[PDB]
Parts: C-alpha cells; structure tokens; sequence
C-alpha cells in the first residue's frame, strides 16, 4: 500500500529488501505531506532562489544557428549554484529529510558530482553528510572527494567488493537499512525506487515550469521541441514535466551512444538495452545475455550509467516522448561549437543534448523550428578531459 | 515444498531444531564448491541456502560480497549454478535447498521459466532478496505453480500487517530476521516454520534460536569465513568446515 | 580637453603616449553617447539579464553568524556566467567597441581571469579577440589558455622583454597605438588612463544598484557596511558606487596582506604603497625607493597588483571609504569557513572580503551590525592552490 | 636649451641636417657604455638622446626593451645614470645631451627636483614618453626654470590643435614621430627644429628627412642592435658603431 501509484505503465516499482519498505514509505508519506504544506513550498522557494540563484536564464543563441531557421534557446542550469541542475532537488530532499526528524544525509557517489550535490545542501542546511565512494573512484577523482571534504561531509573509501559504485551504493543502503531514523538516504537521479523518481521530478520541475513562462514571453508560444541529455533522467524529466500535456510540445531525451551503439560501449539502455529489475526498479537495462547488469561507457562520467529513470522508459512507450542517442564525437564537436560561436563552455553530459539539436538543425536547415536544449551544467570540470582527447588526436 | 514439510516433521518428532548454512554456488570453483557441499552436508546441515552469483548484490554483506567475487572470477554463470544444482540433488535425494536470488536472475528469461527451471533440477524454495512482498505477487504465483516455496523475510521491523501477509504468502520456511513476539505471532497465523538468520556464529545462538521457538537457523557469513580463511589449504577447509557445522548442528539437538 | 574629469582629487589623469590620446578621446567620447543611449542600454540590460544571469542573488548566511550579533549577505557575483564579476563590464565594453564600428578586441592578461572574460563577450558578440600573455604566464595558466582557445581568442605568447605581464602589456599598447581604428583595447579592471577607471565603475555599478533594492527588501534598510576585496578595484567600485551617496554605509576595501605588511610581500600599494605614475595613472603604487615598479605578491593572482584604481585612492583621502588588509592565512580560513559552514566555495580574492567581515563579526560579537560581502567570484578555480598549501602543512 | 639653439644654428650655415642617436645608459654595463657614447660622438653624433632604464617602459620597442634588460643585469640605476651624465658632460661641453625619461622617474622625489639634477649634471632636454601635452603642465614649468627643454613628441595622429600646443610648449626641438605637411605647419607656427624619429635605420632615411625639410633625425634601434649582436666583442661593437654613425652622420651633409 502506497499513497501514490509507484509505476509508470509497467515500469518503477519498489523492488528493495523488505527490511528498506517502511524507510520508502516513511519517505512517500513525508513528500505527499510536504507539497501540500505551504511553508515548506516557501522554504524551498526561497533557498532556490536567494542560495541557488533561481530562476535561471532563457539563452537565446542566434550565433550558432545563423544562416538557419532554427531558433535555439538554452535553459541555464549551467549557472545554478554548484554548476549543474542536481542542486534543485538536493536541497528539496535535505527539506524533507529536516521534515522527518532527520539530521543526517546518507548519499554514494562514482564521479563525484552527486557527492558535491549532497554535501553542499548538507553544510548549508546543518546535516551531517556520509557519502560512499569506491576507493577507485576516491582514487580519481580527487577534486570532487576535497570539494566534498571542505564542504563538511564524511567520505567513506569502500573497497569492499570490486571497490567501485556498486559497492559503495550497498554500504550505503546496508547502512540505511539500520539508521532511517535518523539518517535519509538521497539518491541523485530520478530512478530507484518509488518513490524516488517521483521527488526528483516534483523537485526539478521548476526547470520546465520556468521554460515554459520564459519562452512564452520572448517568443508567444511554446517550444516545438525540448531536449535534454539523459543519465538516469533527473534533469530530462525536470524539463518535459510540465510540458507533458502540452501535445505540440516535442520531448527529446538523448542517451550517451559513447562509441557507437554498434561496439557496445554506450550508456543508452532506454533505447539499445532491455527491461531488468535493478536498484530497486523495473527498467530497461544494459544486461548480459543471462542477466547480470552490463557496464555502461560515455566519455561524459555523468551518463555514464547503464540504466534510465521509469517515467522515461512509460513515456517512450507510449510515444510521448522520443529517445536517440549522440556518440563521443558528437558530443565533443558540440562542446567546441558552444565555447566559440556563444562563449559558453557546457558540460560535456549537456554537450550530448545540444549536438542533437545542432543536427535538427543542421539535416534540415530550412525547416522553420524553436527548439530549447536543457544546459544541465558547466564544462570547466571537461577541459582537461576535452584538451587531452584533442592533443592525443593532435 | 514437500522436502521442507518432510524435514520440519521430522525435527519436531526429535524435538530438534534445523541447522541450515548458506554458501554461494561456484565458490571459490565449481569443483571446490560440490565438496565443500558434500561436506556441509555429511557434517550434519540439515537443509542449504544457496545463491547464486549476481553482479549488482544490493543485500549482500561484505563476506558474501567477497564470496560472489571468487565465483565471477572462477568464471561462475546461473547455467552453470543450476547444472550444479542437479547434481546436488542427484546426490541427496532428501535435503531441501533454498535458492538466495536476486529479482533479475529470476525476471531475466521469464519469471515462470526461472520457477520451472528450478522445479526440473530439485530446488525447493526460492528467497528473492530484492522482492518485498509487495512486490512479490508474480513470483510467488510462478513458485506455488511449480511446486516451489515463495520464502519471506520477516525483518525486525515488522508491523501486523506484514506478519499476516508473511505468514499468508510464504511456504516451506520463513526467513526470520535477527525474537519471541514475532516467532508467536507468526505461529498465531500459521505461518511456515521460522529459521532464525543473520549474525549467527555460534552453537549457543542456534539453541537460543531453538529456544526462543524458531525451528532453526541459518549461518551464512560465518561458513563463508571458512572458505575465504583457507583458500591455499582445501583439504584443511573441508575439515574445518566439518567441525564448525557439527557443532552448530549439536547445539540444534534435543 | 575631455568631457569628463579625468580626476579623483589628485589621482588618475591619461599618462599616456601622445599616440594614444585619440583613441582615449574617442573612447571616452563613445562612452558618453552610450550612456544617453536608450538603445544602448536595453542592450547591455538583455545581455546581463539572459546571457549573464542578473540580478545576481543576494544570500543570506545566518550558519556564519551564529552566537554573534552581526547579519551576513553575500552579494553572489560568484553565480555570473563565468564564475566572477568580470563578465559585467567585458559585455559593455564590447558593446562600446561595436559602437565605434571595431570587430577586434585587445587584450591581455597575466593569471588568465581577465582573458577568458574578454574571450567570452567577443565570442558572443562577434568579435575577433587576440589576447597577449607573457611567456611565462602562458606556461604557467594552462587551464585558462585553453578556454580561451575554445572561445575562439588567439592567445599570443609574449617572449620580449622579461616575457610576463608588464611585456604583454606593451606589446598590447603598442598594438593598440596602430590598431586603434579598428580594434578597442579591453582593460581589466578600475585602472589605467581615463576613462577606463570612470567606464569599468559605470559599467560595474549594478553590483551595487541590486544589492542596494535586495538589502531595503529583505532588511528594509541600508547596510551597516559593504565590504570588497581590492586588486585594481573593479568589483569593490562596482558594489561601492550607488553607496557613495548614502553617508550611513560604511564602504570598506579589503586589499591582499600576502605574508604580512610587515614582510614586504604583499598587494596593498593604496595603504603601504606612495603615490607614483604608471599604467597611465597617477595612484598609489608600490615601488622602490628611486621609483622603480616593485613587485607585488599575494596567494590570489586575481589580486597580486602593485597598484589600485585611482577613485578608490581619492575615496580613502576625503575618508569616505575605509581600507584594510588580509593575509593569505586569513584569507584561506574565511574560503575554509565558506564551505563548511554555507556549502559556497569562494574565490580566494573574494575571501579576503569575507575574512575581513569575519573579524568585523568576531572581535567584537555583540554588536549589531548588518554587513554585505561582495563575494566577487567562485573558487572551484582555487581548490589546488588551497589543497597544496594545506597538504603541506599536514 | 642653449646647446641645441647653438647647434642648429651651426648646422644651419652648413646646410646640414642633424644626426642624433639614442642608447640605454648603463647597456651593456657603465663601462661599455661610457665607451659607446664616446664612440658615437667621435664618430660624428651632433646630439645625444639617452635613457634611464625602468622597470615598466610601455613605449619602448623590443630592441629597447632589452636594452634596459641588460642594463638592470649591470645593475644600473637612475642615481648612476646621473653620475654617468656628469662624466659625459665633463669630457663633452658642447653636445646637446637630452634625456628619454618615463614620467614615475621624474615624479618619484619631486618633478622639480628632477629637473634641478639634470641642472646640475649639464643635460639639456627631457623627453617624459608617457606625459601628453595634456599632462605636461608640471613637467614644462619645472623644465624650463632650470633651463631644460622640455621636448614634445608629434605623432603621426596629430590634429592642428596638437600642433599649435607642440609648438607653443616645446623647445629644444621637436621630436617628429615618423612628413611635409607635419613639418611644415611646425615651421609655421615656429615650433623648435623638427628630428624625425622611428624606423631610421639607413643613410637614405636621413637625406630624405632633411630634404622633407627636418632639421635632422633620431636612430635608437639601429644603433642599439649593433650592441646587442656584439655582445661578446666589446672592440668589434665599438668598430661597428663608428661605421654606422658615421654613415649616418654623412647622409645629414650638404
Ligand atoms: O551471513 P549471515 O549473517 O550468517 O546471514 C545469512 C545471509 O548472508 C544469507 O542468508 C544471505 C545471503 N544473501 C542474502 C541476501 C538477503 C537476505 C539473506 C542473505
Ligand atoms: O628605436 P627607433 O625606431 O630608431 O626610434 C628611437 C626610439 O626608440 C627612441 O627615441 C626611444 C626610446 N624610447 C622611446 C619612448 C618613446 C618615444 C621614443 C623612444
Ligand atoms: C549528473 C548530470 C547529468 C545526468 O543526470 P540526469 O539525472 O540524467 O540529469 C546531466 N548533466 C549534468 C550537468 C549533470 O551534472
Ligand atoms: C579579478 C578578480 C578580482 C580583482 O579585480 P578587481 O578589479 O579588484 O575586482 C577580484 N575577485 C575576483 C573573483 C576576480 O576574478
């Protein structure tokens, strides 16, 4: 018994041991109740905007579409504090753990970004923050394990098992599965367990709702697409939701498709895996031929996941929304495109959603469309990735 | 689920409780695991948890963990976990065994086929670690169809409700979480014998087991220790292997 | 002949070449015309607003002040597209280059901040901007360098002379001098010949304007103080100007103690330095005893200048504005404080504005004071620097 | 400013033009430089134009710029450069001598205390490179009470109204950024004898200068790269510097 439905057509679920079932509904009971709470709307409202910086801006770029009829606006989460959307829904979810009685944070993390995330809402809002971290991933990634550490959190090297996310994100839960009352375990995309990829919709939504008024106003009317890059889909289904029932609206979701779809190392299960149960839900998946979970590849290490949020895969399904994939290349050849015509460098995950948009344009270049790319980030973190691609190519 | 019916007669005719270790299949070789069964078995385990290694093992603790490890890197499949399994049962035609399973092993080539294929080598019951049993409807459905026993965990957080659903759902044995309020309860509805697991290492926790009313317990990481503590010696971790379950099994004893 | 007084009391002036006079004359005269430009203004105001995402936020921090009396703002130019207040005033001055029928933009840049801002606004703009850099700078500022070359900068490394910032500075000048007609020479910050200092003010002066409407909605009075770190004086004129008028607000400016006054390895020519002629201008600067250029030095390139804009000399002699110092230690405990206790990592020049604030705050903590830091940039640029020194003291 | 009224009125009855060449004081070292300066006005040198090094000379040229490189290593400073300057006017009374100065090493002890030292040791002009007429208020008055020219460079750029102040101002001569209508307009408003400088570097750049109707010209990277490239033949330099000066000098001859 939930309060809300935890699937999307067959896809979601909560699929933890039974020991995690009362933290999942202590979690959905605390989020129905707090978005009918108009003091914590208010709350939330006001950190988003006089901490993070929301809204963002609604870019107009008319340098790289010039000679087109493509008109092409960029949604800025690229200058959100912290450089990418992930801070919007940490700081509702540190909101609800506070809500609950709860004063400590419980996250894992591979490439660090989710880290950061979750220990910045943490010092600001006065939690105390774990996060798991494989030691290899400890090992490289050393920039984001010291913006963590500074920011107060506690970073626990696991080299249990192989050492990797997957062993951090079991110590994490193993962890929570003994100290829910206390602690709230915030998972950074909108997958997992439900009623997980529901919060992180509800708490990225305001990129979308924001969109749609933005873009109204400049143009006076809505998108015919927008396009975001998906990982696990937090900040795809932040820009589709409140377009949904907009049905001239276009929703374009873009997978890494790594080095190809063809050699295998790609992170587009949506589109290229098959539907498996993982991380406590029914999704499509990068699965072996008898069942165990494929490793997943992108040159972008925030795509770099081998499954997809339930609510993207339903609405495949049904044909709301459609999924395509944009390889390395691509996605490299747009990150230079943005720095030069537009003087803004992009996260190399949102690189992903612009490429796409830049062949939209440039296939059919005399067709009339408006289009808006979700920039989820900033790229400073991508230029010794993208110089040492470039110089090895020379 | 007649295996388990069977033995859970029998104990009580002794008024004995059940001693039943877990270890996973192909660890740390396929060969080495099939002896080390053998000697679990000849050393006095009266039924077997076993998994079979997964990839993303969410509930496994860290010596288990390590377990899944050493079969990956023996080269360890689910085909090759159930030909093992045949044999097993080819061998002892009476002791129940369990399978510990994660949901995708089961969901991955239909879960009705996971069911039927476990019924054709001998399996008895079948715990999906990641099904909570609100999740569970398809599985146990697909179970109770090929005469397996759906197994539940009954955690330590368990409410009313759960217990009532627990003892409705599950057959063959309940997966009792480390207890005497939940142990009457459970036997209040009618539920499948309680085995008592997690954090078991001794013989004085398998008789406070079967004290408390529990009819058994199960020891997992405790037996895993063993094998990972011996790997250069085989010989040495099959005798030493020996030791520890008849001793755990003594304490089981009226 | 100017429109316009060159002068701050005694300081500022156009020490300049005679060559160079026309170019100033033009410049100043553009400047003008813009600022009774309608047209020019809706221009600037769009690119702030939906490029550069103004209004900044004005943050709150009540985790710092907790236990004293003191009320903490932090105006967050930190969240401008490019991470520093820099950005505001590189798009106007391009517009003025536009304005003056010029594609090309000059520049340079010693710590590479000032080059990346330039790069970035001719990229959007359209403009073709070379940037000179000493050798040894180039070397040095990798990371910076190569943003620049992705926004489409040529980064001309300069080898004459000693081969570092002063060598790219003539070069640049000496360009310029030909040029001139053609190409607008980009200064980085409120210094050099009129009417750079009165231009960069002018064009830095929302940083104030907004903090100024923020602090009466939020308080529904002025600040007790606003307080800003000094290099050549951009970021704290900037934050200063739309005060200066407000005889209540204390106007206090932080300039770089290094290892200590009393060491001579510091950037505080305003208060330790004596006045002198140089870069155009007459100020404070630091300089030997027979008036050769000394060599200034702080732990944050963005601040290591031996010298100060002109209006900030003059503003400290009628007693207006109030000016002090902070060492590298203090400055790396208020960038330590930040993270920890508000999950905002600071510029380490901005942390000298907050170190100051922090012993406003904390040597005297039950007085009530309302205080504003302009925290003038972000310091994910910074976290090797602070993870080095900290490594090495153990 | 009687030196050089003396010199082009000299040069005026022998219908010559002036040859006038500049050096970094102290490059390569005190020494050397002593003797160069010697060598440039045996060989012919009508005037002198000389510079203190400074640590930040935004207008000097990269040949220059490493003229004042060199002479930091030697380790000069304006104070030796002062002491060499009495020692040139000691051994030369009559040559014009002016100076090529950045204005922080005038301003730095007192505008009029600069001027009262080049009083002192016998220079005759100042050129501040980075004072524009607009600025030279203090750097004239103070030249012209202790009877220095103050010297005003005409640019390329230069409109009527900088003609007319250039004229007014300046004595000495004229320093013509390299010309007819310039040179004319200067004559016209009785400006002090034009000397074309920038880029002089051959005797046919002379003769055109004084056929423009110049009073003569300035040669300062010419000169300073014979220094530069001789380096480690301190003789070889000195032979070279005569060679071209008195080339030079040649060109200016009637
Ligand atoms: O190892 P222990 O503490 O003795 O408990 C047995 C447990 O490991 C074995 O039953 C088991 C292995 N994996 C699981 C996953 C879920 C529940 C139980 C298990
Ligand atoms: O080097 P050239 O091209 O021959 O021009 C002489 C010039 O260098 C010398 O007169 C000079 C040295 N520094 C200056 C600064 C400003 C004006 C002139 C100068
Ligand atoms: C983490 C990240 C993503 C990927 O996660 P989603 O949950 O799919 O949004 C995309 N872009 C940026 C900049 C990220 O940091
Ligand atoms: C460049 C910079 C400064 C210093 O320059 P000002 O002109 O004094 O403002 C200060 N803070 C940041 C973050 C900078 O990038």
């Amino acid at each position: 018994t939930t309060l809300l439905n935890p699937y999307f057509g067959e896809f979601g679920g909560m699929y933890v041991p039974q020991i995690l079932m009362p933290a999942l509904n202590q979690l959905e009971e605390a989020f129905v109740s707090a978005q009918k709470d108009p003091e914590f709307q208010a709350q939330f409202a006001d950190l988003l905007k006089n901490y993070a910086g929301r809204p963002t801006a609604l870019t107009k770029c008319q340098n790289i579409t010039a000679g087109t009829r493509t008109t092409l606006y960029l949604k800025r989460e690229d200058l959100l504090h912290g450089g990418a959307h992930k801070t919007n829904q940490v700081l509702g979810q540190a909101l609800l753990a506070k809500r609950m009685g709860k004063s400590e944070i419980i996250a894992e993390t591979g490439a660090g970004q989710h880290g950061v995330a979750s220990a910045l809402a943490s010092a600001l809002l006065g939690l105390k923050c774990r996060i798991y971290m494989g030691a290899k991933d400890v090992e490289r990634q050393s920039p984001n394990v010291f913006r963590m550490r500074l920011m107060g959190a506690e970073v626990i090297p696991v080299h249990s098992g192989s050492a990797t996310l997957k062993d951090a994100c079991n110590e994490a839960l193993a962890d929570w599965s003994g100290s829910y009352e206390t602690a709230h375990y915030m998972l950074g995309t909108a997958a997992g367990p439900h009623p997980y990829p529901t919060i992180v919709r509800e708490f990225q939504r305001m990129i979308g709702e924001e969109t749609k008024a933005q873009i109204l106003d400049k143009e006076g009317r809505l998108p015919d697409a927008v396009i975001a890059c998906v990982g696990g889909g937090s900040n795809a289904i932040g820009m589709f939701a409140d377009f949904i029932n907009d049905t001239s609206v276009g929703l374009i979701g873009v997978e890494p498709g790594g080095h190809g779809i063809e050699t295998g190392e790609h992170g587009a299960p949506l589109k290229h895996g098959r539907v498996g149960i993982y991380f406590g839900m029914k999704a499509p998946m990068m699965q072996t031929a008898d069942g165990q979970i494929e490793e997943s590849y992108s040159i972008s290490a925030g795509l770099d996941f081998p499954s997809v949020g339930p609510q993207h895969a339903y609405l495949n399904s049904i044909g709301r929304a459609d999924y395509v994939s944009i390889t390395d290349d691509e996605a490299l050849e747009a990150f230079k495109t943005l720095c030069r015509h537009e003087g803004i460098i992009p996260a190399l995950e949102s690189s992903h959603a612009l490429a796409h948009a830049l062949k939209m344009m440039r296939e059919q270049p005399e067709k009339e469309q408006l289009l808006v790319v979700n920039l989820s980030g900033r790229g400073d973190k991508d230029i010794f990735t993208v110089h040492d691609i470039l110089k090895a190519r020379g | 689920m007649e295996r388990y019916e069977n033995l859970f007669a029998q104990l009580n005719d002794r008024r004995e409780g059940a001693f039943v270790p877990f270890v996973t299949l192909g660890d740390p070789g396929i060969e080495q695991s099939l002896k080390i069964i053998d000697t679990l078995i000849d050393a006095g385990a009266d039924a077997l948890e076993l998994g079979v290694p997964f990839s993303d093992p969410l509930a496994d603790g860290p010596t288990i963990q390590n377990a899944n490890l050493r079969a990956f890197a023996a080269g360890v499949t689910p085909a090759q976990c159930f030909e093992m399994l045949a044999l097993i049962r080819e061998k002892h035609p009476t002791i129940p065994i369990g399978l510990l399973m994660y949901a995708n092993l089961v969901f991955n080539n239909g879960i009705d086929a996971f069911y039927a294929r476990c019924e054709q080598v001998g399996v008895d019951s079948v715990l999906v670690a990641d099904v909570p049993v609100e999740e569970s409807a398809p599985f146990r459905q697909a179970a109770l169809r090929h005469n397996i026993a759906p197994i539940f965990i009954c955690p330590p957080n368990a409410d009313d409700d759960l217990l009532r659903q627990v003892a409705s759902y599950g057959r063959g044995y309940t997966y009792l979480l480390s207890l005497h309020h939940l142990i009457e309860k459970l036997k209040e509805y009618h539920a499948a014998p309680a085995l008592q697991g997690f954090g078991i290492s001794s013989p004085e926790q398998v008789s406070a087991a079967v004290r408390a009313g529990a009819a058994g317990a199960i020891s997992g990481s405790a037996i895993v220790k063993i094998i990972e503590k011996n790997l250069a010696s085989p010989k040495q971790m099959l005798a030493e292997l020996r030791s520890f379950v008849s001793a755990m099994k003594a304490a089981s004893r009226a």
